[PDB]
């Protein structure tokens, strides 16, 4: 299943250290957030949700 | 009387007091023809 939890379960073989986004903001990167995947732009918002 | 047909007489206006208030009720989005690109970049 995809996208049904907060978490995810991954091949060991898969895993890659951490990275900051503090000094990537406003451009395109790939990133890999507790299983999901992308690419996109990030800015630093006001908390909603 | 024929003010509210005429652009009352800084930067002069554009608009009579008529059209202002036809505008006013409109709502229509800003296409940000000049910057809008960097607008939309601050996200909210
Ligand atoms: C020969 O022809 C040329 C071409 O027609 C003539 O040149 C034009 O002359 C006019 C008048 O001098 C110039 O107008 C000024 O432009 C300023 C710059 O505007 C740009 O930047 C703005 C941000 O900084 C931006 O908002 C603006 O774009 C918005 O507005 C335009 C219309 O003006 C729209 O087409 C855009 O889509 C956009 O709209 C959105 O925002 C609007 C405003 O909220 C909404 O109404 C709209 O729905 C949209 O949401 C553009 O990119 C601009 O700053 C100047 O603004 C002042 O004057 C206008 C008109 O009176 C007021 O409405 C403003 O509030 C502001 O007022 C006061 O001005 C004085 C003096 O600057 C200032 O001291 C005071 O503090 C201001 N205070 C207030 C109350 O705000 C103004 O619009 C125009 O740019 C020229 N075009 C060029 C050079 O290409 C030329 O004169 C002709 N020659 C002869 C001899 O006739
Ligand atoms: C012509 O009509 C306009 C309205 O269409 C009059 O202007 C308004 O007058 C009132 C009362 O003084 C003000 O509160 C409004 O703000 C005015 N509206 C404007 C200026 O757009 C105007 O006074 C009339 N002229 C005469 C001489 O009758
Ligand atoms: C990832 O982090 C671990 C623990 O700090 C470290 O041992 C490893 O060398 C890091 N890998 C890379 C490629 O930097
Ligand atoms: C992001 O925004 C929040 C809330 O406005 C602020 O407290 C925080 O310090 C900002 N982050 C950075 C790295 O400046």
């Amino acid at each position: 299943q995809y996208g049904t939890d907060t978490n995810s379960v991954c091949p060991m073989q898969a895993l890659r250290n951490d990275t900051s986004i503090e000094d990537k903001l406003d451009v395109c990167v790939e990133y890999s957030l507790h299983g999901i995947t992308g690419r996109g732009v990030f800015h630093n918002c006001t908390s909603v949700g | 009387n024929l003010t509210m047909l005429q652009i009352p007489q800084g930067e002069r206006k554009y608009r009579s007091a008529i059209e202002d208030l036809l505008f006013n009720k409109v709502t229509i989005a800003d296409p940000g023809y000049m910057q809008g690109y960097d607008e939309c970049m601050q996200q909210g």
